[PDB]
């Protein structure tokens, strides 16, 4: 320590990550009037919502008349039920403004006849309540829909005064008595130490794909900003419900849009069978997302791959017009050609359901407070906020619903901005900091810095990653989970014989990656263990033990003779998780998802009612 | 405001296809009067053309101050003496004439 | 077994004395990628975490790989290895930028000047933004196309000789062509400011037609043919 | 913090350290476009540089043109190298000219593509090379 001088900040509120969700929630704050801070490891446009090329979905009823309710509900039931309705109901009832404030900041979405934003059907979403048939709301630039999104966003908070610490490594939250003072960082070009401090702190760190050996994310996805949360003693949300993508390319995992399904494309398993309508007659091809890999990850078990080893399957293009797959999926075309070697308008692509997004988080208020549980009850973090993937006001629930994340991140970084705004001034008291908060990361820091172990850091994660990769993968039981906790918090254990070779103080990517690995670690645990204690199957999580859907009533026959199981007698409940960073043991504990919406009159609450597509 | 730098560009276009007319010009037609504008079409692109070379390599205020002067007065006196020439001389025409036909 | 060479250029601001020295590697390519970014994260992981670079999507598209391979600027994860075992790779950083150390360049620069010609929507009223989502024909959206694709790895400014020698007061392809971006966005209103921010020596006209730019965008994109539209426009726009 | 004061930081940090550039011209892969583009200042240099050698000669050396005609008349002329040097005058002068024609199109906006590129190269280094032999003997 004091081998690492200190350069002490201080602002009205901070931003770590500068993502879709970040980047909104930081002009948010500056076009508010605060004097904002905001720390990205990685320049603002690298940020992985560059990679989105589906869309984001609006109820603009520019396709066909539309209502942000139908959106509502195909939202909710998506998420069996498992999503907090109040957030659902504020994340549909903003996406129309929320979009058309992105298309107002220059954003260039693709065109209709009528001189509007083109919209496009996407997986599970319908008019009049389920009823209606297929719904076109989901708003998109071409195929490169996220990369324009992160752009535009980024190029519209040059308009502003927020303080950009680009490439900054943030390693923890400055805590102090259950209240959040702002974070402390690394800076990654010199390695000197900035203890950023405000009154209010926003967390969009991303997701931890990266967790898996398979997945669509980039290198960086590393979950960073779920460990600070963890390190600081507070609950993480539903981490076992991790999403995995039908459509990855067999080899790097890379994605092709679901967009290709929602344009017309189509998949096909060896036989040559769109099984994709014998699991799911009606939705077919272009159902959920859990259900639609559950599904193929099944026929490969049956023996019906489309390759070599007969690993994967087959996803096709080709019956649509050579135009239509230039205007509506150039984006897949080039990495289609590029990761696999194929004319997508004369062959199909190759893909396998691998991981792709994270429901779970950090607990979230539907105005992006995070949340503690204190006696059963919910309870405000003092001037700590977080959005997009990273958190989970839990809108996604156990399923996200494809288009759904863009407009996530876009409405409640807006949400974290406004509840800031709303609730106090810029220029207010800046809380104090004890002259040796952050000790503990520093002293961490410098671990690692010169770790003389046995184990190479790169050795360590593929051991993590395979594990996640063969015990918690789209199917699982007690069993193979069991052997995976144990296997898990056995490399947990290795963290402290890792070994480490450079040693500058430049761009340590060897100390970076090593550091992201410990956060990978903590990240995995409540995963697997949170996985193997949810005995039922809801949305992603899919048992084979409990192939049922435990609710506190059984929704398929009538309710009113029957009797209400005892809160911790069912598993419609949010699992929250806890871990000593110094030993690695996970507890874990339950709270209730909200059902009642922001008003009855407006939004009515949807009770759950049976899983199908 | 002023749009010089998107003027002098045109400028340079606009001499590059007068200087390009020329050649066929003076060849189908020798005359005084072709030998004077080829000269003024041709130290004018010239200066011009230096003149970005300058601007290009020539890094800082003193030098490139002192570069731009030095080409000035090599261009001045460059027209001056192809003047001369075509006044007390045979003339450029004629004289490219003499020099092949040798 | 098929072991590729790799020669890499490297330097440690943290290790005094240091000058910068290339570093060769032998892969054996059965157990690698088949891009050359595959090839930096096994040295990475394996021989010598040590080597610097950045990375993201792996995917092509954040623009985090830049870097010259075999005399060319492209993406690291989109490059496809030589598996010509006979020839040895040559990595070095983007062309003519300051080492941060090995492979990673210090961009600031070329961040500013992005920042310089306002890459956002310009209205004259902007009392009514956010409300109505403003129309555009298909037409008008089309003249975008080719154009908003750009990820900004700074492959062809990086590679272009003017940008070497000025790219202090000269912009590159790069920006030039967002600010044509920009410049035929039907929604803007400010076309006329935004060519007149361009009335010098330097911003734009030092670009001498050489074209690598275009001859290197990993994206197949066109600056130059948009840094002729922008002279263009440049000479006929009135007031 | 704004454009301009981000590039002032640049500037005052890197020049203030022991940060190498990166190789350029010793590293990057030449191609005919950038090696013609080389080629046409070159000439347009020594194309210029003969003008002003013409010029200024016309104002301080003696004699008129004929005075130094003859005087190389009678300097044992090879023809095979009458010819030569001929060439190398209509050489750069043609090559400069043909090129110029190109940059022009270029101008208008037109044959901005690597495919058109080469083309209009490989056209403009034959359009050279006739226009040479060919002046070279009028
Ligand atoms: C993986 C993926 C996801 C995806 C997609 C394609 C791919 C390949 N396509 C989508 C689509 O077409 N439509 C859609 O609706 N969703 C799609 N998704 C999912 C969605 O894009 C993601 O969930 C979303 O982009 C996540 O956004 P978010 O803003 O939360 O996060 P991020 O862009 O991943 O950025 C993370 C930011 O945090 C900073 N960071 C991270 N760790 C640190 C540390 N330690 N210190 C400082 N900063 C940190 C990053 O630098 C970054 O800015
Ligand atoms: C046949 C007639 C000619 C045409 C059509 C022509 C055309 C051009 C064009 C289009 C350029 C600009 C290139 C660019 O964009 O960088 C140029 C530059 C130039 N030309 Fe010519 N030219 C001609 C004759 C000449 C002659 C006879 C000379 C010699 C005195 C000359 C000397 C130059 C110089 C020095 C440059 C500057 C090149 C640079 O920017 O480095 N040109 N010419
Ligand atoms: O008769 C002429 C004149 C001619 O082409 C020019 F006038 F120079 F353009 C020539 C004779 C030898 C070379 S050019
Ligand atoms: O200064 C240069 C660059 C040059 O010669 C190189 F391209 F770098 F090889 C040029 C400027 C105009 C035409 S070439
Ligand atoms: O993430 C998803 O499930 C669908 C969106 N993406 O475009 O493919
Ligand atoms: S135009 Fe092409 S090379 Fe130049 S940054 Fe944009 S992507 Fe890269
Ligand atoms: S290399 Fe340059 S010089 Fe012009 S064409 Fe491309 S900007
Ligand atoms: S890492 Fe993203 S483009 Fe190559």
């Amino acid at each position: 320590s004091t081998q690492y001088p200190v350069v002490d900040h201080e602002f009205d509120a901070v931003v770590v990550g500068a993502g879709g969700a970040g980047l909104r929630a930081a002009f948010g704050l500056s076009e508010a009037g605060f004097n904002t801070a905001c720390v990205t490891k990685l320049f603002p446009t690298r940020s992985h919502t560059v990679a989105a090329q589906g869309g984001i979905n609006a109820a603009l009823g520019n396709m066909e008349e539309d209502n942000w309710r139908w959106h509502f509900y195909d939202t909710v039931k998506g998420s069996d039920w498992l999503g907090d309705q109040d957030a659902i109901h504020y994340m549909t009832e903003q996406a129309p403004a929320s979009v058309v404030e992105l298309e107002n900041y220059g954003m260039p979405f693709s065109r209709t006849e009528d001189g509007k934003i083109y919209q496009r059907a996407f997986g599970g979403q319908s008019l009049k309540f389920g009823k209606g048939g297929q719904a076109h709301r989901c708003c998109c630039v071409a195929d490169r829909t996220g990369h324009s999104l992160l752009h535009t966003l980024y190029g519209r908070s040059l308009r502003y005064d927020t303080s950009y610490f680009v490439e900054y490594f943030a390693l923890d939250l400055l805590m102090e008595n259950g209240e959040c003072r702002g974070v402390i960082a690394l800076c990654i070009e010199d390695g000197s130490i900035h203890r950023i401090r405000a009154r209010n702190t926003v967390v969009a760190t991303g997701g931890y794909g990266r967790t898996y050996f398979s997945c669509t994310s980039a290198h960086t996805s590393t979950g960073d900003g779920t460990a600070m949360v963890t390190r600081a003693g507070l609950p993480c949300q539903d981490l076992e419900f991790v999403q995995f993508h039908p459509t990855g390319i067999y080899g790097a995992g890379c994605l092709i849009t679901e967009g290709c399904r929602g344009e017309g494309g189509i998949l096909i398993n060896s036989q040559g069978e769109r099984f994709m309508e014998r699991y799911a007659p009606v939705a077919k091809d272009l159902a959920s997302r859990d259900v639609v890999s559950r599904s193929m990850t099944l026929e490969i078990r049956e023996g019906r791959g489309c390759g070599p080893e007969k690993d994967h399957v087959y996803l096709q293009l080709h019956h649509l017009p050579p135009e239509q797959l230039a205007v509506r999926l150039p984006g897949i075309s080039e990495t289609a050609m590029i990761f696999a070697g194929v004319d997508v308008t004369k062959e199909p692509i190759p893909v396998l359901p691998t991981v792709h997004y994270n429901m779970g988080g950090i607990p979230t208020n539907y105005k992006g407070q995070v949340l503690r549980h204190v006696n059963g009850q919910d309870q405000v973090v003092p001037g700590l906020y977080a959005c997009g993937e990273a958190a989970c006001a839990s809108v996604h629930g156990a399923n996200r619903l494809g288009a759904n994340s863009l407009l996530d991140l876009v409405v409640f970084g807006r949400a974290c901005a406004l509840s800031i705004a709303e609730s106090c001034r810029p220029g207010d008291k800046v809380p104090s900091i004890k002259p040796n908060a952050g000790e503990e990361s520093v002293m961490n820091l410098d671990k690692l810095r010169f770790a003389n172990g046995t184990i190479r850091t790169s050795e360590l994660r593929l051991s993590m990653q395979k594990s996640m990769q063969s015990h918690a993968a789209v199917f699982r039981v007690g069993s193979v989970l069991q052997e995976g906790c144990e296997k898990i918090l056995r490399l947990y254990g290795d963290l402290q014989h890792l070994k480490t070779f450079d040693r500058g103080m430049v761009w340590n990517t060897d100390l970076v990656e090593t550091l992201e690995l410990q956060n990978l670690m903590l990240c995995a645990l409540q995963t697997i263990y949170g996985a193997e204690a949810r005995k039922e199957s809801r949305g992603a999580h899919a048992r084979e033990d409990f192939k049922e859907r435990v609710d506190e009533y059984d929704y398929s026959k009538p309710i009113q003779g029957q009797q209400k199981k005892p809160f911790q007698e069912h598993w419609r409940k949010h699992t929250l998780s806890y871990v000593d960073v110094k030993t690695g043991k996970v507890s874990l504990e339950y709270r209730p998802v909200i059902d009642k919406t922001l008003n009855e009159a407006d939004c009515a609450t949807v009770p759950p009612a049976i899983r199908s597509y | 405001s002023s749009k010089a730098a998107s003027l002098h560009w045109t400028g340079e276009r606009v001499v590059s296809v007068l200087l390009l007319g020329l050649l066929p010009a003076a060849y189908l037609n020798p005359c005084s009067a072709m030998d004077y504008s080829l000269a003024a079409a041709l130290t004018l692109h010239g200066h011009w053309g230096i003149g970005q070379v300058v601007t290009d390599y020539v890094r800082g205020d003193a030098l490139q101050k002192a570069a731009k002067a030095g080409l000035l007065a090599l261009s001045a006196f460059t027209f001056a003496g192809l003047c001369y020439f075509n006044y007390h001389d045979v003339g450029i025409c004629k004289a490219v004439a003499m020099l092949w036909k040798l | 077994p098929r072991i590729k060479k790799f020669a890499i250029y490297r330097w440690d601001p943290d290790k005094t004395g240091d000058k910068p020295h290339m570093q060769t590697y032998e892969i054996d390519l059965n157990n690698c990628g088949p891009m050359v970014l595959d090839a930096l994260i096994k040295i990475k992981n394996e021989i010598d975490s040590t080597l610097t670079f950045r990375r993201s999507c792996r995917e092509g598209i954040c623009g985090s790989c830049a870097m010259n391979i075999n005399g060319g600027n492209t993406l690291a994860c989109t490059r496809r290895i030589d598996t010509n075992l006979d020839k040895v790779s040559k990595i070095y950083p983007l062309p003519h930028m300051y080492v941060i150390k090995d492979l990673v360049p210090d961009l600031s620069n070329f961040y500013a000047q992005y920042k310089s010609i306002e890459p956002y929507l310009k209205k004259k009223d902007e009392s009514q933004e956010g409300k109505q989502q403003y129309l555009q024909s298909i037409e008008e959206r089309e003249k975008l196309d080719g154009l908003y694709e750009c990820i900004l790895c700074a492959c062809c400014s990086t590679s272009c000789p003017s940008y070497w020698w000025n790219g202090d007061k000269y912009l590159g392809p790069a920006v030039l062509m967002q600010a044509y971006r920009w410049m035929i966005d039907s929604r803007d209103d400010f076309t006329e400011e935004r060519l007149a921010k361009l009335q010098d020596p330097f911003s734009l006209y030092r670009c001498h037609t050489i074209m690598n730019c275009t001859g290197t965008c990993p994206k197949g994109l066109n600056p130059g043919k948009a840094i002729a539209e922008i002279k263009k426009m440049m000479a006929t726009y009135k007031e | 913090t704004t454009a301009k004061e981000e590039m002032e930081r640049f500037w005052n940090k890197n020049l203030g350290s022991n940060r190498p550039l990166s190789p350029h011209i010793t590293i990057y892969r030449w191609s005919l476009p950038m090696a013609m583009s080389i080629c046409h200042r070159g000439t347009g240099i020594a194309l210029s540089a003969g003008v002003s050698l013409f010029g200024l000669s016309a104002l301080l050396l003696p004699g008129n043109f004929e005075s130094h005609l003859e005087l190389v008349k009678s300097l044992c002329l090879g023809p095979t190298l009458i010819y030569t040097a001929k060439f190398g005058i209509v050489f750069p002068l043609m090559y400069h000219t043909w090129n110029g024609i190109r940059h022009l199109i270029w101008d208008l906006g037109k044959g901005l593509t690597i495919p058109q590129l080469t083309q209009s190269g490989v056209v403009v280094l034959i359009l050279t090379v006739l226009s040479s032999v060919g002046l070279a003997a009028m």
